[PDB]
């Protein structure tokens, strides 16, 4: 919040303007929120350990509990019908659901460092629009639910992207493609928000409710392009 | 002598001697009908070879213009009645046809064809495409130079701005191919161009709006024996 705060008001002193928008324009790159993250108790890093690059088998369950309920998360951590315009399938969109120390197609990174002090993870689909408060709370509570419940990560993948691949037609977990499917995901995958007590129904309606009305203006208003390829129609 | 008679039938004030260059491009010069006589047709009309690119040097100007009677037409947009006779040039007193004379080469080669005994006649159906603009601008000189196009029909004036209002319906880019009109503004005018084709001795087949937006358009004509299809191209 202060970041933001300090990025709109120097801009604004200094006569430019800034937006932490997703996709500001089309044919250049969007703008993510990468976070970062790992576990600790009485100052050990319970991320490190001698599992895959470095990791702990608590890391991976992490993993596993962000992939399980990525779309949910999704409702939160890319809130706007702009962030679905960052993610589509491009060759560098963090869209696809795993997890690898070198693939960049992976939304899920394993950054490879030295000290295990330093071991974490690295979930690349976020954007500057989320709520930093709610989207680093959804991210927490889907990786204690993948803990919990052991869910299980499967294999890294560490071959490529969206784009051939194609083979399989490369149908494997994916982030939404939509605000819409993120709510909806967000509505029916709610339980492991509402653990603990720290999610409530009402809370995740009314959030919910708040969104689909900025949903409804982008479905509803024509789009300039849609002109283009349907004026002359 | 059809040609005498087509001097009264259609009243003829001038007769535009037409050629080409090297590069390819039709020449001309006009002498008043009355200048048309018994010599004219045996021993053509004398003219500056070195005028034109890429032939007679410093020393050999002086050429022969020879009317080919076979290929006379009235011109259908100058004011005054003018009838065209293309011609060719020959090396003066020989009489032969100058080496460089695009269409002495062309007749050579169809001689050739008969000589070798491979064949009789040689047929040649050539498809050019063009382009119709409203503007073209360009230059070049020590600080820069430059190009621009403009047509109604262009997509990028799609977001222009005219005097009666923007009508927009254009062929998008790689889109020409047969929206019919409005998007395609081009008809009245293909068929003129058929028309008057004709009236000079062409045959059409077709004719239609090619693929670029901004005005690529094509009109088909039918083949013909090599020599006269240059001349009708």
């Amino acid at each position: 919040q202060i970041y933001k705060y300090v990025v709109h008001n120097v801009a604004h002193r200094f006569g430019k303007t800034a937006t932490f928008m997703p996709k500001p324009m089309f044919g250049d790159n969007g703008s993510g929120m990468h976070c970062h993250m790992s576990l600790a108790k009485n100052g050990t890093n319970l991320f490190s350990g001698d599992k895959y690059a470095g990791l702990s088998e608590q890391a991976l369950y992490y993993i596993g509990g962000v992939i399980k309920h990525a779309k949910a998360i999704n409702a939160l951590a890319n809130p706007t019908t702009n962030s679905y315009k960052r993610l589509v399938p491009g060759y560098e969109a963090p869209v696809m659901l795993a997890y690898s120390a070198r693939n960049r197609s992976a939304s899920i990174r394993i950054p490879v460092v030295a000290s295990p002090k330093a071991r974490r993870i690295e979930v690349r689909f976020p954007d500057p629009a989320a709520n930093p408060y709610l989207c680093f709370a959804a991210l927490l509570m889907a990786g204690l639910d993948g803990i919990k419940n052991k869910i299980h990560p499967g294999e890294p993948m560490d071959k490529n992207l969206y784009d051939l691949p194609p083979e399989e037609a490369k149908e494997i977990p994916q982030v939404a493609g939509s605000l819409e499917e993120a709510l909806n995901a967000l509505d029916l995958d709610r339980e492991f928000l509402k653990a603990g007590g720290v999610f409530t129904d009402e809370a995740i309606d009314a959030y919910i409710a708040l969104r689909r009305e900025e949903d409804d203006r982008v479905r509803m208003t024509p789009h300039p392009v849609e002109f283009e390829l349907y004026y002359s129609v | 002598e059809h040609v005498l008679t087509m001097l009264n039938e259609h009243e003829v004030k001038f007769v535009d001697l037409r050629f080409t260059d090297t590069k390819g491009k039709e020449q001309h010069v006009t002498i008043p009908a009355h200048q048309v006589n018994a010599e004219f047709f045996e021993e053509g009309k004398m003219f500056d070879g070195s005028s034109i690119g890429g032939w007679k040097g410093i020393n050999e100007s002086d050429m022969v213009l020879m009317p080919d009677a076979s290929t006379a037409v009235i011109d259908p947009f100058f004011a005054d009645s003018t009838l065209i006779i293309r011609c060719d040039i020959l090396e003066p007193g020989t009489l032969q046809g100058y080496d460089r004379d695009p269409r002495s080469i062309a007749k050579r080669a169809e001689d050739y064809l008969r000589a070798t005994g491979i064949a009789d006649t040689v047929l040649f159906g050539p498809e050019p495409e063009f382009f119709l603009f409203d503007d073209i601008r360009f230059g070049a000189s020590i600080s820069g130079s430059h190009v621009a196009i403009d047509d109604i029909e262009g997509a990028w004036n799609s977001s222009t701005k005219y005097e009666g209002g923007n009508k927009g319906h254009r062929p998008g880019v790689k889109g020409g191919y047969f929206p019919v009109p409005p998007v395609d503004s081009a008809q009245d005018i293909r068929s003129e161009m058929c028309l008057v084709m004709e009236q000079m001795g062409l045959v059409v087949e077709a004719h239609h709006h090619e693929v670029a937006t901004a005005g690529q358009n094509e009109v088909a004509t039918r083949f013909n024996t090599m020599t006269k299809k240059a001349d009708e191209i």
